[PDB]
RNA sequence: AGCUUAUCACCCCGGAAUUGGUUUAUCCGGAGAUGGGGUCUUAUGGCUGGAAGAGGCCAGCACCUUUGCUGGCUCCGGUGCGCUUGUGACGGCCCGUGAAAAUCCACAGGAAGGAAUAGUUUUCAUGCCAGGUCGUACUGAGGUCUCCAAG
RNA sequence: GAUGGGGAAGCUCCGUUUCAAAGGCCUGAUUUUAUGCAGGCCACCAUCGAAAGGGAAUCCGGUUAAGAUUCCGGAACCUGG
C-alpha cells in the first residue's frame, strides 16, 4: 500500500460534527435537530477526541457517523421539505390577494405521522414504557399552562385529553404504589405492566412563564410524546381494559373538567388497590382535589365535592385552623393521613392527623491507615484520596443534620 | 467586489434605462399613475376577479350535481388578454384600459396608450405587469380592461374615469412631447 | 444564591410548610423540564463504570510494623552545643564518637549515649561569611585508625583526632604520612586544627564517600565540568580523574559494597560504573526529575534514591531500570536516604523536619521482589526558615538512628 | 475492581452563558418593540 | 538494535601591541584573539547484542543403501606520494547567485478543555491488528545507454 | 491539455485564468408575529507529464533442472488504525 492519510480513518470515519452532520444533511439546523429529538438521537464521547476531529483540539460535538448515515433515509425529512414547499405555495396564494385557493391549499395537506418512528425507537412495549417516565413529565407540565403567542390552546387541550387519559386507566385498573408532596409538584409511581413508572403533576395555580425558555425546542419534544401517549393508551387499554378513546359527559366537564368526568366503559394484586374500599370521602372546598381524587378514586374510595354542588360519607379531608361543623359521623383528616396510608399501605393512625395540629415530618418513599498510604502508587493514591473526601462530604453533612436536629429540639 | 455576469448585465441595463434619451412613445410610461388612484383603481378591479380554475370547477360540478337530478344573468369580470383588449378597443367596448408600464419586449404595447388616445378609450398606465397579473390569476397581464360592469360598480367607475382623465391625461399631456431620459 | 447554577447540589430552597393549602406554586417548574430535554439530546452520553467498592480494598496487604521489630520510636539524646544547622552526621564502625558538621563553621564530635562534647575542631575562622561553610563529612570505615574527613568549601582536611590514643591514632597517622587538585603540608595553623593533610580544589567539595577498605575515597563538586568526579588515595596521594566526560551536573557518587565498581548519581540519573573495565555497566532512570542522595544495599543487590521533587524510589538491580516502587509521601524534598548494615531498615529524612522509617527484607536465593513495609513517622523536629532534618545516619549494629535538623542540634531515636 | 456499569451525561457546557444571554436578549427585542410603538405613532 | 566516540559551531571566565594564534594553501582578533573552562550534532569509528547457533578450513568414524554422524580450529596484529568509495573543515572559479512539488517536522500565537467511588492530557514506556494491483525467466554481443575492476 | 469563453460551413482550432455564480469549512439553547436557516473564514484554478529527478521501511544464511533483497530458517524495520 501507499502511505495512508493520518486523520481520516479510526475515529474520523466512526465520528462527525455537528457541521458536517447539517451539511451532510442539506437540512437547516432546527430540523436537524428536529429529526434529532424525534430519532432519539444524541452527541456520543470519543476516547480520542482530537483523532475524532482531523487534529485539532477545539469546541466540538461528536455524532455518531452511521446513527447519521441512517437518518438520511427517512419519511420525515421528506415530509420536512414537502411543509416548506407547501409554505411557499400558501404565501404565493395569501400574497396575490387570492383566498379561495389558499383555503384550498389547506384542504389538500397532509402532514408527518410519528408512528412508524417509534418501533425503530422503542421496537417491544416494555421499552416504551421505560421512556413514559420523561414523556409523562412535559405533557403534566404542559396542561398546566396559559396559552401564549408561542403555544396554542389546541396544543394545551390535547396534551391535558391524554393526561386525563392516563389519569383515568391508572384510577380505573387501580395501579398506585408510591405518593410524594413536594414543593416542585406532586410525584406519583405506577407499576404498569409491572415496570415502575414515575411521574410529576405541578399545583394548579398560574404559572409564570419565562421568556428565557425556548418553546420550539419543548414543542418538539411534546410532539413526540403526544404520538408516544396515543400509542401506548391504545395498546393499555384495548389490552387489559376499555374501548379507545372513550367519551366524556358534557355537563359532566362543565362542572369540573378534571376526572370525575370523563365516564370510561369497559366492552387486587396489591394492599394499596384494596385501600380505602367501603369508603367515602366527603373532599372539602380547602384542598386541590385533582391532586387528590386521583388517589382516592386509585386505592378504592369514593368522592364527593364541595366544588360539585356550586349520606354514606365516613371521612372529611379539610385545612382550616377552625372547623366549623364538628359532627358525630365523620371522621375528619388533614390530606397527610392519605399520603402516609398510600405510602406504607397499612392504614396509619389517624390520631396524629387531626384539624388544627402540627403534621409529622413526612418522610420521601425513597493512624496505621494514614501509615499504609505509603506503599500505593499515584494511580491509587488519588483514587483512595478522592473515596476518602467523598465519604467524609457525606458523614460531616450527617453531622450537619443532627447538630441542626438538636438544635431545634431544644426549642 | 466583484459581481456575476447576469447582476452586472442587469446593472448596467437599468443605468442604460436612465442615461440615454429616450422616443416619446416611450418615457410616455413611467409617467405613470400614482399611489392614492392606483389602489382606487384596484379597489374595483378586485371585484371583478376572473372565476379561478378550482372555482369555476367546483361550480360547474355543482350545475351537474343538481340540474342533472333535480334563468343566471351574464356575469362580469375584467378582461385581460393584448389580442382580446386592442379588440375591445377600437369597437369601443372598453371603459377603463389599465396598461402596464414593464413589458419584456417594449414594442409589444407602444401602439397602446395612443391607440387608446384616439379611439376615446379612457387608459391609465398603472405600474407593474405582476400587479395586473395578481387581479387576474396570471402571473404576469401586460393589460387588463372593464368593459361592462355592475349598477353598483357603475358610478365608481365613471368616476375612476374622470379621476384618472384628470389626474393622468391633464398632468401628462406633456409626454407626447418630451423625448425622456436626459439625466445628468 | 451566590452559586452559579448548574453547578449546584439543590434547585430549590427546602422550605417547611405547616398546612397543605400553603404550598405556593413553583415558578420554576417550566426550567426545570426545558434543561432536561435540552440534557437529552445536547449533552454528550457516555458508558462509564461507577467502581462501587469499600476504600478499604485500595490498601495493599502489608505486615503490621508490630512483627517487624525492633525499629526506633522515640528520641533519647539531643545534642545542644551548636550556633549553626546541622548539615551533616557520620558515625565510627566501632560506635560511640558521633561527628557533626555546622556553618558555624565547628565540627564537634560526640557521644551516643550521653551526649556530651567529648571533642570540638573549628575549621573556618570567619565563619558567618557565607561563601563556604562544613558540607560533608565522613569516618574512615577501617577497623580502628580513626581517620576523619571534614569537606569546607574547595579544600578536604583529613583530621586524626587527639581523642583516642597512640595504638590507633599512630596507624591512622602514618597511613596518612605514608604517601610522601594538590595535597599540602599543614602550615602551623593547620596543625593546631589537627589537621594532617590539606586537599585543595578549584571548586566547592559537597559530598564525599570512602571505599570499604579506606584507601580511596570519591569528592564530587558541582560546577567543575568535567572533573566532577575525582577518586582520591591516601596511600599514594594519587589524585585520578576516573572519566573523560560527565553528564551535566553530578549530585552524589557513591562505591559499591564489595565489587569493584562506583555509582555515579547524577541530577537526573544514577550511573554504574566498573572500573576493573573502566566503562558504564548499567544506567538507572529514576522516575523522579531530581536526585539528592543515594544509598546502596548492604549485600549489594538493590538501591534507593532521594529526590528534591519529593520522590523516594526502590531501585532493584535485578528487575528493570525503572523504579521497582515509586513512593510520594513526603510534604518536601527528600534531603537523604539511609540504610541501615546489618538489619533489614531504611530510613527517609526530608526538609519537613519528619524522618519515616521503612522494613525491607531482601530474598536473595529465591527469585522474589523484595518487599517493602512502612513503621513510623518521627517527628518533633524544628523547622527553620523552610528547612527540617538535613541529613540522618544509621547506628552500625542496632537499631538507633541519628539525625540532624535545621535547629542547629541533632537528635538519636532509640527502638 | 466490582465496578456497576452505566451511562452519564456530561454537563451541558455553556449553560449559564447561553441562560444569561438568553435573558438579556429576550429583554431587548420587548424593549426594540416599544421603540417601534412610539415611532409608529409618529407616521 | 544499547551504550560510547567530534571536527566545525556556539556559551561563560578572561582583556590582547613588545602584535599574537594558525593552515598544506595567510587568514583570524577590542563586532573580543591566544589562553582557562564548558555545550552541541552521531558524522563516521569502538565495545556489546544479532552471532556463531550461521559460513569457511580441517580431521576421524560408518556406506548396495534418500546413509550421514563425531571432534577440532575458525585467532592476534602492522602499514602507506597506493586504487575504489564515502564523509568533514577550508580555498578558489561567477554581474553564472545556483529545479519544482508530494511528504514530514518545528516555532510564534493563545481559542478551548481539565477533578473528589477511575479529572484533563499520551510527541514517555510497554502491549494488539493489518498492509491490495501490476513487473519479476533469460539475453543484452562498423552496427544504443550504463555499473563493479586482482597482481 | 480539458473546463469557461472565442473562432471555424465543418472535420475541429485558439486559449490555460482568462470580465465563469468554478467550494469547502466553521459558529449556533431552534433562527421571537412562532417550528420555511442565519452569520462568518479563506481567495488559485481539472488533469497528464520521470521504471535515471524527489520518495516511509529488509538483511544474512539456506534452497531449484530453471525462481530470489520475492521462497524457507533466523533475525529486522516502516506505515496506518
Amino acid at each position: 500500500m501507499r502511505i495512508k492519510k493520518k486523520n481520516t480513518r479510526g475515529n474520523a470515519r466512526n465520528f462527525i460534527t455537528r457541521s458536517q452532520a447539517v451539511r451532510k444533511l442539506q437540512v437547516s439546523l432546527a430540523d436537524f435537530r428536529r429529526l434529532c429529538i424525534f430519532k432519539g438521537i444524541y452527541p456520543r464521547e470519543p476516547r480520542n477526541k482530537k483523532k475524532a476531529n482531523k487534529g485539532s483540539t477545539a469546541p466540538t460535538t461528536f455524532y455518531y457517523a452511521k446513527d447519521i448515515q441512517y437518518l438520511m433515509h427517512e419519511p420525515v425529512l421528506a415530509k420536512f421539505r414537502e411543509h416548506k414547499t407547501f409554505a411557499r405555495k400558501l404565501t404565493r396564494a395569501l400574497g396575490r390577494g387570492e383566498v379561495s385557493s389558499a383555503k384550498r391549499l389547506e384542504e389538500n395537506r397532509d402532514s408527518y405521522t410519528l408512528d412508524h418512528i417509534i418501533k425503530e425507537r422503542y421496537p417491544s412495549f416494555p421499552d416504551a414504557i421505560r421512556d413514559i417516565d420523561d414523556a409523562l413529565n412535559m405533557l403534566f407540565l404542559f396542561s398546566n399552562l396559559p396559552s401564549t403567542n408561542q403555544v396554542s390552546s389546541k396544543i394545551i387541550n390535547d396534551a391535558q385529553k391524554i393526561c386525563n387519559q392516563w389519569l383515568a386507566y391508572v384510577a380505573k385498573e387501580r395501579l398506585v404504589r408510591k405518593v410524594f408532596v413536594s414543593i416542585k409538584g406532586v410525584y406519583y409511581q405506577a407499576n404498569i405492566k409491572g415496570e415502575e413508572v414515575r411521574w410529576l403533576v405541578p399545583f394548579k395555580f398560574p404559572e409564570n412563564i419565562p421568556s428565557d425558555v425556548d418553546f420550539r425546542i419543548m414543542l418538539t419534544f411534546l410532539e413526540f410524546y403526544s404520538t408516544l401517549l396515543h400509542f401506548v393508551l391504545y395498546k393499555l387499554y384495548t389490552d387489559s381494559g376499555l374501548i379507545y378513546p372513550p367519551k366524556l359527559d358534557l355537563k359532566k366537564d362543565k362542572i369540573i373538567s378534571g376526572l370525575s368526568s370523563y365516564i370510561l366503559e369497559s366492552r387486587y394484586d396489591s394492599p394499596v388497590a384494596s385501600l380505602f374500599s367501603a369508603f367515602v370521602f366527603y373532599v372539602s372546598r380547602e384542598v386541590p382535589i385533582d391532586i387528590l381524587e386521583f388517589l382516592i378514586l386509585s386505592c378504592g374510595g369514593n368522592v364527593i365535592s364541595e366544588a360539585a354542588m356550586d349520606s354514606k360519607v365516613t371521612h372529611q379531608i379539610v385545612d382550616r385552623p377552625v372547623l366549623k361543623n364538628k359532627v358525630a359521623g365523620r371522621t375528619y383528616i388533614q390530606p397527610q393521613w392519605i399520603f402516609d396510608c398510600i405510602n406504607k399501605g397499612e392504614l396509619v393512625p389517624a390520631n396524629k392527623y387531626l384539624p388544627g395540629e402540627a403534621l409529622p415530618p413526612h418522610l420521601s418513599p425513597w493512624e496505621e491507615k494514614k501509615l499504609k498510604m505509603i506503599m500505593m502508587s499515584n494511580k491509587q493514591k488519588k483514587l483512595y484520596k478522592k473515596m476518602k473526601y467523598s465519604n467524609a462530604k457525606k458523614e460531616e453533612q450527617a453531622e450537619n443534620l443532627k447538630k441542626k436536629k438538636k438544635q431545634i429540639a431544644k426549642q | 467586489v466583484k459581481w456575476p455576469e447576469y447582476v452586472r448585465v442587469q446593472r448596467q441595463k437599468k443605468i442604460l434605462s436612465i442615461r440615454l434619451k429616450v422616443p416619446p412613445t416611450i418615457a410616455q410610461f413611467q409617467y405613470t399613475l400614482d399611489r392614492n388612484t392606483a389602489a382606487e383603481t384596484f379597489k374595483l378591479f378586485n371585484k371583478y376577479r376572473p372565476e379561478t380554475a378550482a372555482e369555476k370547477k367546483e361550480r360547474l360540478t355543482k350545475e351537474a350535481a343538481a340540474v342533472a337530478e333535480g334563468a343566471s344573468p351574464k356575469p362580469y369580470a375584467v378582461k385581460y388578454g393584448l389580442n382580446h383588449v386592442v379588440a375591445l378597443i377600437e369597437n369601443k367596448k372598453a371603459k377603463l384600459v389599465l396598461i402596464a408600464n414593464d413589458v419584456d419586449p417594449i414594442e409589444l404595447v407602444v401602439f397602446l396608450p395612443a391607440l387608446c388616445k384616439k379611439m376615446g378609450v379612457p387608459y391609465a398606465i398603472v405600474k407593474g405587469k405582476a400587479r395586473l397579473g395578481t387581479l387576474v390569476n396570471q402571473k404576469t397581464s401586460a393589460v387588463a380592461a372593464l368593459t361592462e360592469v355592475r349598477a353598483e360598480d357603475e358610478a365608481a367607475l365613471a368616476k375612476l374615469v374622470s379621476t384618472i382623465d384628470a389626474n393622468f391625461a391633464d398632468k401628462y399631456d406633456e409626454v407626447k412631447k418630451h423625448w425622456g431620459g436626459g439625466i445628468l | 444564591e451566590n452559586t452559579e447554577y448548574s453547578e449546584r447540589e439543590r434547585n430549590f430552597i427546602p422550605q417547611k410548610y405547616s398546612a397543605l393549602r400553603k404550598v405556593p406554586g413553583y415558578g420554576e417548574s417550566i426550567r426545570e423540564r426545558f434543561e432536561r430535554s435540552l440534557d437529552l439530546y445536547l449533552a454528550p452520553r457516555v458508558r462509564k463504570n461507577k467502581l462501587n467498592i469499600d476504600p478499604n480494598s485500595l490498601i495493599p496487604e502489608l505486615p503490621s510494623p508490630k512483627d517487624l521489630r525492633p525499629f526506633p520510636i522515640r528520641c533519647s539524646t539531643i545534642y545542644a552545643g551548636h550556633k549553626g544547622k546541622v548539615r551533616t552526621l557520620s558515625i565510627d564502625p566501632s560506635g560511640l564518637w558521633l561527628a557533626t558538621g555546622s556553618d558555624d563553621g565547628t565540627v564537634r564530635v560526640w557521644e551516643i549515649l550521653t551526649g556530651r562534647e567529648v571533642y570540638r575542631t573549628t575549621l573556618i575562622d570567619d565563619e558567618e561569611n557565607p561563601d563556604y561553610h562544613i558540607e560533608c563529612i565522613e569516618w574512615n570505615p577501617d577497623a580502628n585508625n580513626g581517620i576523619l574527613a571534614v569537606a569546607v568549601g574547595e579544600n578536604i582536611h583529613l583530621i586524626v583526632p587527639p581523642i583516642f590514643g597512640y595504638d590507633i591514632e599512630n596507624n591512622g597517622k602514618t597511613k596518612i604520612e605514608d604517601g610522601f587538585a594538590q595535597w599540602n603540608k599543614p602550615s602551623q595553623k593547620q596543625l593546631e586544627k589537627d589537621i594532617c593533610i590539606t586537599i585543595s580544589c578549584k571548586k566547592t567539595v559537597k559530598k564525599l564517600s570512602w571505599h570499604r577498605k579506606g584507601d580511596y575515597f570519591v569528592t564530587v563538586q558541582p560546577d567543575s565540568g568535567n572533573t566532577s568526579v575525582l577518586i582520591h588515595q591516601v596511600s599514594k596521594h594519587l589524585t585520578q580523574s576516573p572519566f573523560k566526560k560527565s553528564k551535566g551536573i553530578i549530585m552524589d557518587a557513591k562505591f559499591h559494597p564489595f565489587k569493584p565498581q562506583l555509582f555515579v548519581c547524577s541530577q537526573r540519573y544514577v550511573r554504574i560504573y566498573d572500573l576493573s573495565q573502566q566503562i558504564l555497566v548499567k544506567k538507572l532512570l529514576p522516575g523522579a526529575r531530581w536526585l539528592s542522595k543515594i544509598d546502596i544495599h548492604p549485600r549489594g543487590d538493590n538501591l534507593i534514591a532521594s529526590s528534591f521533587d519529593k520522590r523516594v524510589l526502590w531501585h532493584d538491580l535485578d528487575l528493570a531500570s525503572t523504579p521497582y516502587k515509586t513512593l510520594r509521601y513526603h510534604e518536601k524534598a527528600v534531603r537523604s536516604v539511609n540504610f541501615h548494615k546489618k538489619l533489614p531498615l531504611f530510613s527517609s529524612a526530608a526538609d519537613d523536619g519528619t524522618i519515616h522509617v521503612f522494613h525491607a527484607t531482601v530474598y536473595d536465593d529465591m527469585m522474589k521482589n523484595p518487599m517493602i513495609v512502612p513503621l513510623k513517622k518521627l517527628t518533633g523536629h524544628k523547622v527553620i526558615n523552610s528547612l527540617g532534618v538535613l541529613d540522618a545516619i544509621w547506628h552500625p549494629r542496632e537499631a538507633w538512628l541519628f539525625s540532624a535538623g535545621a535547629d542547629n542540634t541533632a537528635r538519636l531515636w532509640t527502638t | 475492581l466490582n465496578s456497576n456499569p452505566e451511562i452519564l451525561l456530561r454537563k451541558r457546557r455553556n449553560a449559564d452563558r447561553t441562560r444569561i444571554e438568553r435573558q438579556e436578549l429576550a429583554k431587548k427585542k420587548r424593549e426594540e418593540q416599544i421603540k417601534k410603538k412610539r415611532s409608529n405613532k409618529n407616521k
